RNA sequence: CCGAGGGUAGGGCCCGUGACUGGGGCGAAGUCGUAACAAGGUAGCUGUACCGGAAGGUGCGGCUGGAU
RNA sequence: UGGGAGAGGGUGGUGGAAUUCCCGGAGUAGCGGUGAAAUGCGCAGAUACCGGGAGGAACGCCGAUGGCGAAGGCAGCCACCUGGUCCACCCGUGACGCUGAGGCGCGAAAGCGUGGGGAGCAAACCGGAUUAGAUACCCGGGUAGUCCACGCCCUAAACG
RNA sequence: CGAUGUCGGCUCGUCGCAUCCUGGGGCUGAAGAAGGUCCCAAGGGUUGGGCUGUUCGCCCAUUAAAGCGGCACGCGAGCUG
RNA sequence: GAAUGCCGGCAUGAGUAACGAUAAAGAGGGUGAGAAUCCCUCUCGCCGUAAGCCCAAGGGUUCCUACGCAAUGGUCGUCAGCGUAGGGUUAGGCGGGACCUAAGGUGAAGCCGAAAGGCGUAGCCGAAGGGCAGCCGGUUAAUAUUCCGGCCCUUCCCGCAGGUGCGAUGGGGGGACGCUCUAGGCUAGGGGGACCGGAGCCAUGGACGAGCCCGGCCAGAAGCGCAGGGUGGGAGGUAGGCAAAUCCGCCUCCCAACAAGCUCUGCGUGGUGGGGAAGCCCGGGUGACAACCCCCCGAAGCCAGGGAGCCAAGAAAAGCCUCUAAGCACAACCUGCGGGAACCCGUACCGCAAACCGACACAGGUGGGCGGGUGCAAGAGCACUCAGGCGCGCGGGAGAACCCUCGCCAAGGAACUCUGCAAGUUGGCCCCGUAACUUCGGGAGAAGGGGUGCUCCCUGGGGUGAUGAGCCCCGGGGAGCCGCAGUGAACAGGCUCUGGCGACUGUUUACCAAAAACACAGCUCUCUGCGAACUCGUAAGAGGAGGUAUAGGGAGCGACGCUUGCCCGGUGCCGGAAGGUCAAGGGGAGGGGUGCAAGCCCCGAACCGAAGCCCCGGUGAACGGCGGCCGUAACUAUAACGGUCCUAAGGUAGCGAAAUUCCUUGUCGGGUAAGUUCCGACCUGCACGAAAAGCGUAACGACCGGAGCGCUGUCUCGGCGAGGGACCCGGUGAAAUUGAACUGGCCGUGAAGAUGCGGCCUACCCGUGGCAGGACGAAAAGACCCCGUGGAGCUUUACUGCAGCC
RNA sequence: GAGCUAGCCCUGGCCAGGGUGAAGCUGGGGUGAGACCCAGUGGAGGCCCGAACCGGUGGGGGAUGCAAACCCCUCGGAUGA
């Protein structure tokens, strides 16, 4: 049956991407926290 | 005169349609239409603010001339009578000797080929528009402005009309379609006659499908819901109202008046509606 | 081949009968009231409509086959 | 061919009296209603009076023992559209006539459907009386309806 | 109660005897035939159907008889539901 | 040493279940250390509206080749989507960008908000919509509309020639649109050919034939032909299209007008370029100098922006054309021609799947296009089969129980059971025929019955030709033939009578309920006069609505028919300039603290002072409510009638043992041999009743009752047979559970149901296939129940606040 | 967090084949004119049968599954809400 993950590259970049995060107070706290934790990736990789 | 169907389906037994007899042209003026942005009942927050809207036929908005004091003294020929999906009245296409083309809502008795004109000096004939103070007392009238130059607000739906009843000072007294008696400023424009398509109210939609074409989604009773949803929600089995009948938001809905009491226009309203 | 008729299926008409039910006729020694016949105590009758334990009442219109 | 009378019918308009309601003024101790009363209304200002407005229905006098129509039935006034009918002339046609099973149309009121309108009135209904009782008569309220358009209904002491 | 699944049916039995039938008896208001009542007796047997979820019960047609109870109101790691 | 403790390791179950669709395999040859499993050949089977082919997502080297097999692969492995390495993706014309706008997002101006931020006409961004120039063939191990070959084309720059008042982000035209149905003419695709080309074949009784088998085209500028789309021409007037305008709009006149003309597209032809089968031979060669023609069927595609009908009335913007403004008119633009210039990104491969989403090489999910032939009435259905692709990554035996899926059955025929649950029956097409009732549509495929193949002969109309033959579609009549049987296989309703509920088609608890629930046309109440009411938001702003009372919100009821009574005392809502109560504030009689004083400070009576409440009235399709007792009639019985208590008033019409009736299987009637159900009645309705509507109602229903006919393995009552498992052998090899165990019966006992205690009985040790009575067997710290001054959802005339409103 | 799901908004796409045969139109009949009747034409519909497609009615299987909702048979809708 139809499951929950239906990948879509535009949708991925436009929802979780660097520019969406930077647009918003909460999204900038995400990046701030992910940099402080030392994450290797700050937003999801999507091919584009 | 509304048209009926033979009962060759369950829904055609009762379905009725407008006869479209006054319609003489079946396409709108290209330069007088623009896209009508469907809302679904949702506001600029994306939130539903008028329930049960959406999914109706696509429509183009026809630009209607609700001023007409715009072109005082310039006569126009009634070129066509047309369908308008955005209103119950029919609309009439006017060719001004100017060369300008505009739409007005089609009065009862308008004829293509006749001329109409607006202004203080216009003859008192169907389709002409004058400031209220120049229309003889007793004339039935439509597309009435409420304040001068603000645009026709009253008596715009199919079959409706206002009647001039008297004069007092700068103001005229009107019997609005609701039966209310209201002072309206004499410099307000009106158009003589009643709005056409008076048989509109005799349409029997006939089936649930027909409401859907109109963008009317199903309306679900409060009594069919749960207490989280609605005052009438809940109860085992059917339930009577069990409290004063209320809206989804709790306010009583059988008689509770809701016009604001200290509203400035109260000074201009003589008698509340009848019936 | 036709064919008495038998068989399957579906219709039509008529008769008898049926828990129960509608009113009708008659009986008369009962209970309720008294609608009509006198101006019958609200003149009567009437088509219709709504109503009332009942006769009946009232509305609308009609008739005189109504007393004074 | 030339004339007449007429509430004959249909459509659009339009006048005044009166009732009720709304507004303004003036005014106060009751008004109303009946056989007599009570319910009702009224000092939260009624009734009676004056001015203004709204709205519906019906048309006083003329009006008669009258007129018209096939019957039902038709009554302010104006116009338009239209039917029947009588008279004089004795001009045209030449029995072209009478009746009429069926058919078709019309058909008071009440009633029905869809829409409108709603002043007065008023089934049902509520209340006051009357009365032995009073699901009535009389009184105070009052919804259909009564009015208009279109469609049905097709009855009558539709009687001379 | 850190779980002992419940009515009824089906399936499969097994046991008790306060015995429904068949076998053996005594008494009888036992002539015979048919019964009644009690005693001994559990070896075997104890039908099919209509109604109702029913157990039960009522009814139809039979029968030698159409017994009553226990087994976690026997039996859901056997089925149904 | 225990915490259903934590982490790790390792056991048991166990050589057990399983090895993932029952489309299926066999042999020969080869390779290799090793082969059911890799390669090759023959045979067999399966898909073929796919299980074949192409594209878009998504995936990201999985592609090709060489070398490998530890692990991955449910077995094996020499193989591979696996390991290592090398190679592979080529564009002005395909897609996207250097073009356009949609929702939406963003946002100069502007508006709002403690901050963060929220909005916001223009503008900008935003596509699978608009717009825009490439077709066919060849080539690689692997790319190709990209390379190559042939024939075409677009834009930009410059130049030449000719032409013109040139010039735009501004004006206008256009772009530009729905649904259903559909004409003419074509093309795609397909069928046939006694014709053209072709390697060859004659078998096994016959055939050297009008025999068999194979193939018989594709692209193509200008020109031309056929079929279509689009478009009126001239002058005069002009005040409108937010400047200008010669454009467009409007008026008038003339001609032309279903013709033409101009213009654009499709199709055909077209110089030219390609392709080219079976078979044979080792992907290639040959066939071949291949042939390349005629007839027929024919789209849902093309001409296209075609036509008609209809109501629910069907994007924008740019490209394009035209108009003019600044300007500039040696420029500029337009047309033709010539030369030059033409960027960035994607392109491999999988793509209904072993490469995507499902933890897996997972029977599930995944949008668009092509999807051949024959027969069955049609079709994308069904059976077979083409091209093409597969046999599903464990096998070999055996021939038990039992399970699954399947086939048949004597006699009976629902006796099964909660229920005909399940399974039979019926089954397409043509013809005959068809009831109650009905809203006149229907009910209806009612029901029920007849026909159905093949051969010969005769013939009717239609399409294509030509008006004929030929082809093709739909027929009709006669006469015969065969079988048990002719929709001979596959696909394809069982029917009827009668109740309840819901009018109807729809919708719902994703994953236990599809219903009588929700919705629904329709009915009624009510709010709302427009900066509407209402809704979201602190607000600005929005929706409502670019709507205006024939409209918009809320509520109930729920097609339609006939109807919808009585009670307004309580609650709600509506109306009420009186009166009562009424807070802040106003007022300040009077009183107090302090100071020597003026003075400063405080308390405070009457009186004035809103909504609200009290009070008066209205209001039921507003919340709701709608009685009791005694007595009375020629026999009993009952009570039309009278009396009396109470109430705001005492349930009307209609219906009633009901989706409601406790007693209850009420009673009577019907149906059955028999009927707690069902249908029809009665009425002492425990406890119907009129928009939480009452009573009916044709049609409808995978709803829930009752009955009958047909037919059956449902059953009496079971038997046999098939395949996939189970079983045995080879390969791989789990799981929950598990205090440890050397783990029998009875009768007792024991915390009250004992393998484990007592007495007694029975019992050699160990497995294998089976069955489920026990191990109070496993699973899940009982959902019931209670308890905790535990939680959470919900309600209200509980309390106390708050938003909102007055 | 709306790449599942619910609703709406914008823009595209899809629905084999067969059946029934409304309005209208034309012709004829009818009448004073009509209503209306009949035939032909026509092609309507939350019309009918049935694939794709969307569903999920009853049963059976599955139940440490092929699958944390699947499989077989059957069944509803299939121009429309
Ligand atoms: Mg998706
Ligand atoms: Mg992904
Ligand atoms: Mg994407
Ligand atoms: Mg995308
Ligand atoms: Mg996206
Ligand atoms: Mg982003
Ligand atoms: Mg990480
Ligand atoms: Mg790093
Ligand atoms: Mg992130
Ligand atoms: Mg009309
Ligand atoms: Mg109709
Ligand atoms: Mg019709
Ligand atoms: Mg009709
Ligand atoms: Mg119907
Ligand atoms: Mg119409
Ligand atoms: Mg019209
Ligand atoms: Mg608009
Ligand atoms: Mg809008
Ligand atoms: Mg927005
Ligand atoms: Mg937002
Ligand atoms: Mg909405
Ligand atoms: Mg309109
Ligand atoms: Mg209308
Ligand atoms: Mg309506
Ligand atoms: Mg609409
Ligand atoms: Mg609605
Ligand atoms: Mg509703
Ligand atoms: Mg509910
Ligand atoms: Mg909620
Ligand atoms: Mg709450
Ligand atoms: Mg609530
Ligand atoms: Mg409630
Ligand atoms: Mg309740
Ligand atoms: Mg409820
Ligand atoms: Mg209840
Ligand atoms: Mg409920
Ligand atoms: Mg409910
Ligand atoms: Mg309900
Ligand atoms: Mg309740
Ligand atoms: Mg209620
Ligand atoms: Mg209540
Ligand atoms: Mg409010
Ligand atoms: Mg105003
Ligand atoms: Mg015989
Ligand atoms: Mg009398
Ligand atoms: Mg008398
Ligand atoms: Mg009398
Ligand atoms: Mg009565
Ligand atoms: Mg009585
Ligand atoms: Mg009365
Ligand atoms: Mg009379
Ligand atoms: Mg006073
Ligand atoms: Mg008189
Ligand atoms: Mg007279
Ligand atoms: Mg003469
Ligand atoms: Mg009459
Ligand atoms: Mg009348
Ligand atoms: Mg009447
Ligand atoms: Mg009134
Ligand atoms: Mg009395
Ligand atoms: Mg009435
Ligand atoms: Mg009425
Ligand atoms: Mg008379
Ligand atoms: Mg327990
Ligand atoms: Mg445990
Ligand atoms: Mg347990
Ligand atoms: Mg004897
Ligand atoms: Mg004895
Ligand atoms: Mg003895
Ligand atoms: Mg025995
Ligand atoms: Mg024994
Ligand atoms: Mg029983
Ligand atoms: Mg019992
Ligand atoms: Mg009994
Ligand atoms: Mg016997
Ligand atoms: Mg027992
Ligand atoms: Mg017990
Ligand atoms: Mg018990
Ligand atoms: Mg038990
Ligand atoms: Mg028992
Ligand atoms: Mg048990
Ligand atoms: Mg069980
Ligand atoms: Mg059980
Ligand atoms: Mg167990
Ligand atoms: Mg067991
Ligand atoms: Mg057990
Ligand atoms: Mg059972
Ligand atoms: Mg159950
Ligand atoms: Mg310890
Ligand atoms: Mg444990
Ligand atoms: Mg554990
Ligand atoms: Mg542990
Ligand atoms: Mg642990
Ligand atoms: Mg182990
Ligand atoms: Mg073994
Ligand atoms: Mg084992
Ligand atoms: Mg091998
Ligand atoms: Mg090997
Ligand atoms: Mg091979
Ligand atoms: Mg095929
Ligand atoms: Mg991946
Ligand atoms: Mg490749
Ligand atoms: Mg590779
Ligand atoms: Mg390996
Ligand atoms: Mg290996
Ligand atoms: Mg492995
Ligand atoms: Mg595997
Ligand atoms: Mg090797
Ligand atoms: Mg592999
Ligand atoms: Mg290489
Ligand atoms: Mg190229
Ligand atoms: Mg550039
Ligand atoms: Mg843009
Ligand atoms: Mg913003
Ligand atoms: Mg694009
Ligand atoms: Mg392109
Ligand atoms: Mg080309
Ligand atoms: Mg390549
Ligand atoms: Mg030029
Ligand atoms: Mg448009
Ligand atoms: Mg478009
Ligand atoms: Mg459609
Ligand atoms: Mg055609
Ligand atoms: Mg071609
Ligand atoms: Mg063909
Ligand atoms: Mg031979
Ligand atoms: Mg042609
Ligand atoms: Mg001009
Ligand atoms: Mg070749
Ligand atoms: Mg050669
Ligand atoms: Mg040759
Ligand atoms: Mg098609
Ligand atoms: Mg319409
Ligand atoms: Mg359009
Ligand atoms: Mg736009
Ligand atoms: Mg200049
Ligand atoms: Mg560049
Ligand atoms: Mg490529
Ligand atoms: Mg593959
Ligand atoms: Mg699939
Ligand atoms: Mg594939
Ligand atoms: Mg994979
Ligand atoms: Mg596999
Ligand atoms: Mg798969
Ligand atoms: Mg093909
Ligand atoms: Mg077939
Ligand atoms: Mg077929
Ligand atoms: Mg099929
Ligand atoms: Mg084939
Ligand atoms: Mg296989
Ligand atoms: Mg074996
Ligand atoms: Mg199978
Ligand atoms: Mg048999
Ligand atoms: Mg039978
Ligand atoms: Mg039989
Ligand atoms: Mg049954
Ligand atoms: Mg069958
Ligand atoms: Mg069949
Ligand atoms: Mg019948
Ligand atoms: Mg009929
Ligand atoms: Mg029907
Ligand atoms: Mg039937
Ligand atoms: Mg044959
Ligand atoms: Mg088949
Ligand atoms: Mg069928
Ligand atoms: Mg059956
Ligand atoms: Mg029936
Ligand atoms: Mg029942
Ligand atoms: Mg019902
Ligand atoms: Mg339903
Ligand atoms: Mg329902
Ligand atoms: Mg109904
Ligand atoms: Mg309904
Ligand atoms: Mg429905
Ligand atoms: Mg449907
Ligand atoms: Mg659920
Ligand atoms: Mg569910
Ligand atoms: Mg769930
Ligand atoms: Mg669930
Ligand atoms: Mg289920
Ligand atoms: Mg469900
Ligand atoms: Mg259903
Ligand atoms: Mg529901
Ligand atoms: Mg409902
Ligand atoms: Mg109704
Ligand atoms: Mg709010
Ligand atoms: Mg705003
Ligand atoms: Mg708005
Ligand atoms: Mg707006
Ligand atoms: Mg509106
Ligand atoms: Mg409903
Ligand atoms: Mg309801
Ligand atoms: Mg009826
Ligand atoms: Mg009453
Ligand atoms: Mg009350
Ligand atoms: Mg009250
Ligand atoms: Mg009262
Ligand atoms: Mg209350
Ligand atoms: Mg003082
Ligand atoms: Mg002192
Ligand atoms: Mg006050
Ligand atoms: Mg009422
Ligand atoms: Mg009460
Ligand atoms: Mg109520
Ligand atoms: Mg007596
Ligand atoms: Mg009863
Ligand atoms: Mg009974
Ligand atoms: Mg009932
Ligand atoms: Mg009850
Ligand atoms: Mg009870
Ligand atoms: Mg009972
Ligand atoms: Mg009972
Ligand atoms: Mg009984
Ligand atoms: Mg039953
Ligand atoms: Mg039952
Ligand atoms: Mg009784
Ligand atoms: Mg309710
Ligand atoms: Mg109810
Ligand atoms: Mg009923
Ligand atoms: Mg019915
Ligand atoms: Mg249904
Ligand atoms: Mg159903
Ligand atoms: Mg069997
Ligand atoms: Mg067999
Ligand atoms: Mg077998
Ligand atoms: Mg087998
Ligand atoms: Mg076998
Ligand atoms: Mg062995
Ligand atoms: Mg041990
Ligand atoms: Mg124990
Ligand atoms: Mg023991
Ligand atoms: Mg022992
Ligand atoms: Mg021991
Ligand atoms: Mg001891
Ligand atoms: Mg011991
Ligand atoms: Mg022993
Ligand atoms: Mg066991
Ligand atoms: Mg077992
Ligand atoms: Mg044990
Ligand atoms: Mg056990
Ligand atoms: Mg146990
Ligand atoms: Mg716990
Ligand atoms: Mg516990
Ligand atoms: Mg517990
Ligand atoms: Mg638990
Ligand atoms: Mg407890
Ligand atoms: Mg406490
Ligand atoms: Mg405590
Ligand atoms: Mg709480
Ligand atoms: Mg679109
Ligand atoms: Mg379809
Ligand atoms: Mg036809
Ligand atoms: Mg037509
Ligand atoms: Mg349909
Ligand atoms: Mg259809
Ligand atoms: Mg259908
Ligand atoms: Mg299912
Ligand atoms: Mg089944
Ligand atoms: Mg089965
Ligand atoms: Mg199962
Ligand atoms: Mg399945
Ligand atoms: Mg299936
Ligand atoms: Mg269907
Ligand atoms: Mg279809
Ligand atoms: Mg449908």
């Amino acid at each position: 049956m139809k499951r929950t993950w239906q990948p879509n590259r535009r949708k991925r970049a436009k929802t979780h991407g660097f520019r969406a995060r930077m647009r918003t107070p909460g999204g900038r706290k995400v990046l701030k926290r992910r940099r402080q934790k030392g994450r290797w990736r700050l937003t999801p990789a999507v091919r584009k | 005169a509304v048209k009926k169907f033979k009962p060759y389906t369950p829904s055609r037994r009762f379905m009725t349609v407008a006869d479209f007899s006054e319609i003489t042209k079946t396409e709108p003026e290209k330069s007088l239409v623009k896209p009508l942005k469907k809302t679904g009942g949702r506001n600029n927050q994306g939130r539903i603010t008028v329930r049960f809207r959406g999914g109706g036929h696509k429509r183009l908005y026809r630009i209607i001339d609700f001023k007409r004091w715009d072109k005082v003294g310039i006569p126009a020929k009634v070129a066509a009578i047309e369908y308008d999906p955005n209103r119950s009245a029919r609309i009439a296409l006017l060719h001004y000797v100017d060369g300008e083309k505009r739409y007005i809502i089609a009065p009862d008795g308008l004829q293509v080929g006749q001329q109409v004109v607006a202004g203080p000096d216009a003859p008192i004939q169907v389709g002409n528009a004058l400031p209220l103070r120049f229309i003889p007392v007793g004339t039935v009238v439509h597309a009435v402005e409420l304040e001068p130059k603000k645009g026709a607000k009253l008596a715009r739906a199919a079959g409706t009309s206002a009647q001039i009843q008297g004069r007092e000072g700068d103001y005229v007294i009107l019997r609005l379609p609701s039966g209310e008696l209201r002072k309206v400023h004499g410099e307000c424009y009106a158009t003589v006659g009643a709005v056409g398509n008076a048989d509109h109210k005799n349409i029997v939609l006939g089936k649930a499908g027909r409401s859907r074409w109109l963008g009317r989604r199903p309306h679900v009773r409060g009594a069919a819901m749960n207490p989280v949803d609605h005052p009438h929600g809940g109860g085992e089995g059917r339930a009577p109202r069990g409290r004063p009948p209320a809206s989804p938001w709790g306010w009583q809905t059988k008689g509770l008046k809701t016009r604001k009491r200290r509203k400035p226009s109260s000074r201009f309203i003589i008698a509340r509606r009848k019936k």
